[PDB]
RNA sequence: AAUAGGGAACGUGAGCUGGGUUUAGACCGUCGUGAGACAGGUUAGUUUUACCCUACUGAUGAUGUGUUGUUGCCAUGGUA
RNA sequence: AACGAGAUUCCCACUGUCCCUACCUACUAUCCAGCGAAACCACAGCCAAGGGAACGGGCUUGGCGGAAUCAGCGGGGAAAG
RNA sequence: GUGAACAGCCUCUGGCAUGUUGGAACAAUGUAGGUAAGGGAAGUCGGCAAGCCGGAUCCGUAACUUCGGGAUAAGGAUUG
């Protein structure tokens, strides 16, 4: 199954990336360590530019 | 006396002259021993590894927890253009071993065989086999060239085939063909020799030699690591930090009374670039590469029954350090001896096995061709600019 | 010129003592 | 063509350091013909030996 | 003066000598073996290439520690080295030999280096300063060079 | 699975470490008139050299085939 | 009590000390041009066993024994001082 | 200039050619400097070595005490 990453909203193919689980039962998907680190750096995707949630708030392409 | 704590030998003494091998092309030390009850076929084949990807497949295995689930597997792919048969060798059995009876080369020989017969193709007059091709055409040489087949048929009992690769179909720099010498294991030695007289100077593809979900050997020379120390060549333990004159050394290298260092001890030298044989590598897919121009270029590799997408197995951005695979390929589960772009010889296994891991049918579901030149996340160039959209790339119309 | 001059006597003086000490078993 | 003397004599008559003195490298043999301080003062007036001012050390920021 | 092994015909001969000159004996011995029997227009063209490092000198006798080059395969040897000072002095009096040849009236398209030997000169000393207050010598080891040239026929 | 016993100059300090022992400082106890003594206790205490020969490990090469090249065979040695 | 470059035991924090190593950087080592020593040295330098001043490199009986060398290496020379 | 500062770091006046040599290469082993997933003394005679903590402001500080101390105890919060 082909999923989406929980930080940047890009698409993860099976074989790639890393999955993360927190003690409150939430499970997250990351496709590289650039997305994995900023999630662990208590940081919100909507400010950084390359992510999909930035392309949705601002009317980008 | 008596170490107080048992521990086994570091490294194997069965590979003990850890030496730069005297060959770049892997040498088949042993072809599969035959009986004449089988139909006539080849046993070995040259190929060049391009790189690795991974895969997804619905693995059928009753008993296991792997059963009826998708499981990723590392796969290498090996670019194999068809060989071209040039020579026939005959070996007569002696009480000292095999001995080459004589050889017969083809009526007219390619450019890239002849380049292998020189150390400087530039300075050469390109003169090899020029007087040998004129005994196929004169009346006197032709009756004693086909006499050398009839004497080959009478005395020698195992025959082999000299074939080379077509380097023109490859993205490398080399343009010297690699000239192998591979054993035919057919029926009688008359049918085994007539099968090669039929098919001199002709192509032999890789699907004619090997089959899908069949298990072979891989012979090649390893990645060369250079002159490395005791703790990296032999994986010896480091000494503590407080050690004067060095950490990465083996401390004692012998007792007093054998007053002489042993071969069994570990000491520094050349690591890597050794001739090795991996056994029991399963073939996952036989490729067919970049066919006829009626439909202009059907790429169509890595397009499984569950994919149904116009893909090609060369990844997005090309194979790193290799090039771009336009030929047939064989993809093998797991890691394979050698650097990228290195000649490795595939070979049918000597032993027979059942084991339930051989003889199982593998059916693919997915091959990624994502970019290996970074943390690539797209698989075709169509897929990217659907997601990425318009850019400042075109920006004129 | 040409004819130069003599140098100096070596005048060596002893120093070290059986390397780094060391005492035998008692 | 050793100009080490005239480099020294010009730094003592221009009241400066050895670094500061002398632009124009074309009149080599003329200023090598000097050996006096009065010879070196007639080259100051003829522009062959200049003072080459202080490296800028702006207190602006 | 008198040399080693005077030539069989001093009419068609030439000779040159350099004494007490500060080169290494062990370097100059082994490039004099490299041009023994060699024609004078080939020995010059060889000796220029030793300085340019296009063609090396095989160190056969005094070879301890000498590295393995690729350019010594021509000589049938493994070890070689490119002494440019040593190939400059016996190129400097290779010119002095052919200066005497036209001065006696000889043809320099026929001169071979028949006889060239190198033997030791008296050592001259200076000193180094080593650990714990000691003195050890830096002794220079110069050489005497003599060559005999002869028209070939 | 089992946590068998040993040897190789009580293997192994130009391989290490220096805890112990085993110099010189100091403290305590017993002993001696005393200086001092005590495998009795405690504490602080410089650990040098390979570039030689062989051995071992890798690296060129040597002999022989007229020269030179490609493809090979396996004596023997290792071996999981 | 205060203070110790004093001796010791535990705990928290921290960490490649360790599991178990890996990679990068400088300076070398390495190769070249030049310049260039010293300790050391009976003769020398492949072993197994025997005998022997009881632990040979040489001697006896066996095993065997091709030039010339390079980067390392620390078993031996009961290595040097 | 920064700063509590004759600290450290950077520059001007004034000096110098990198400390008795240059080139090419970037193997081992070293010397000196870093970094490391998960665990955190399991290493070791011993937490040796390295790493943590560190400035200043606002709070807040125990046992014990020769009432002076301890005490920058400890433990937090902040900093453009
Ligand atoms: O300098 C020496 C030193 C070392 C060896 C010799 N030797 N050894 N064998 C010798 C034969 C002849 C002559 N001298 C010889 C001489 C002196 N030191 C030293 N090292 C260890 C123990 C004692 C000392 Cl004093 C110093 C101490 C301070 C730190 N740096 C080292
Ligand atoms: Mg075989
Ligand atoms: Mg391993």
């Amino acid at each position: 199954k082909v999923e989406l990453c929980s930080f940047s909203g890009y698409k993860i193919y099976p074989g790639h990336g890393r999955r993360y689980a927190r003690t409150d039962g939430k499970v997250f998907q990351f496709l590289n360590a650039k997305c994995e680190s900023a999630f662990l750096s208590k940081r919100n995707p909507r400010q950084i530019n390359w992510t999909v949630l930035y392309r949705r708030k601002h009317k980008k392409g | 006396s008596h170490r107080k704590f048992s521990a086994p030998r570091h490294g194997s003494l069965g590979f003990l002259p850890r030496k730069r091998s005297s060959r770049h092309r892997g040498k088949v030390k042993s072809f599969p021993k035959d009986d004449p009850s089988k139909p006539v076929h080849l046993t070995a084949f040259l190929g060049y590894k391009a790189g690795m990807t991974h895969i997804v497949r619905e693995v059928d295995r009753p008993g296991s927890k792997v059963n009826k689930k998708e499981v990723v597997e590392a796969v290498t792919i090996v670019e194999t253009p068809p060989m071209v048969v040039v020579g026939i060798v005959g070996y007569v059995e002696t009480p000292r071993g095999l001995r080459t009876f004589k050889t017969v080369f083809a009526e007219h020989i390619s450019d890239e065989c002849k380049r292998r017969f020189y150390k400087n193709w530039h300075k050469s007059k390109k003169k090899a086999f020029t007087k040998y091709c004129k005994k196929w055409q004169d009346e006197d040489g032709k009756k004693q060239l086909e006499k050398d087949f009839s004497s080959m048929k009478k005395y020698c009992q195992v025959i082999r085939v000299i074939a080379h690769t077509q380097m023109r179909l490859l993205p490398l720099r080399q343009k010297k063909a690699h000239l192998m010498e591979i054993q035919v294991n057919g029926g009688t030695v008359a049918e085994k020799l007539d099968w090669a007289r039929e098919r001199l100077e002709q192509q032999v593809p890789v699907n004619q030699v090997f089959g899908q979900d069949e298990m072979i050997d891989v012979i090649g020379v390893t990645k060369g690591k250079g002159y490395k120390g005791v703790t990296s060549r032999w994986h010896t333990k480091k000494l503590p930090r407080k050690t004067h004159r060095g950490l990465r050394k083996v401390a004692c290298i012998g007792a007093w009374h054998p007053a002489r260092v042993a071969f069994s001890v570990a000491r520094a030298g050349q690591k890597g670039y050794h001739h090795r044989t991996e056994i029991n590598k399963k073939i996952y897919k036989i490729g067919q590469g970049y066919l006829i121009k009626d439909g202009k270029l059907i790429k169509n590799n890595a397009s499984t029954d569950y994919d149904l997408s116009d893909k090609s197995i060369n990844p997005l951005g090309g194979f790193v350090h290799y090039g771009e695979v336009t030929n047939d390929f064989v993809m093998l589960k797991g890691c394979v001896v050698g650097t990228k772009k290195r000649v490795l010889t595939l070979r049918k296994s000597l032993l027979v096995q059942t084991k339930r891991r051989a003889l199982e049918k593998i059916d693919l579901k997915f091959i990624d061709t994502t970019s290996k030149f970074g943390h690539g996340r797209f698989q075709t160039m169509e897929e990217k600019k659907a997601f990425m959209g318009p850019l400042k790339k075109d920006r004129i119309a | 010129s040409w004819w130069p001059l003599p140098l100096l006597l070596l005048l060596l003086l002893l120093l070290g003592p059986a390397g780094a000490r060391a005492q035998e078993d008692e | 063509s050793m100009l080490r003397l005239q480099k020294r004599l010009a730094s003592s008559v221009l009241r400066c350091g050895k670094k500061k003195v002398w632009l124009d490298p074309n009149e080599t043999n003329e200023i090598a013909n000097a050996n006096s301080r009065q010879q070196i003062r007639k080259l100051i007036k003829d522009g062959l030996i200049i003072r080459k001012p202080v490296t800028v050390h702006s207190r602006a920021r | 003066v008198r040399y080693s092994l005077d030539p069989e015909n001093p009419t068609k001969s030439c000779k040159s000598r350099g004494s007490n000159l500060r080169v290494h004996f062990k370097n100059t011995r082994e490039t004099a073996q490299a041009i023994k029997g060699m024609h004078i227009r080939k020995a010059t063209k060889y000796l220029k290439d030793v300085t340019l490092q296009k063609q090396c000198v095989p160190f056969r006798r005094y070879n301890g520690g000498v590295g393995r080059c690729a350019q010594a395969k021509q000589w049938g040897w493994t070890q070689g080295r490119w002494p440019k000072k040593s190939a400059e002095f016996l190129l400097h009096m290779l010119k002095n030999a052919e200066s005497n040849a036209e001065l006696k009236g000889l043809d320099v398209d026929s001169l071979v280096i028949e006889h060239i030997q190198v033997n030791k000169a008296p050592k001259m000393r200076r000193r180094t300063y080593r650990a714990h207050g000691r003195i050890n010598p830096y002794m220079s080891s110069p050489c005497h060079i003599e060559m005999i040239l002869t028209e070939k026929e």
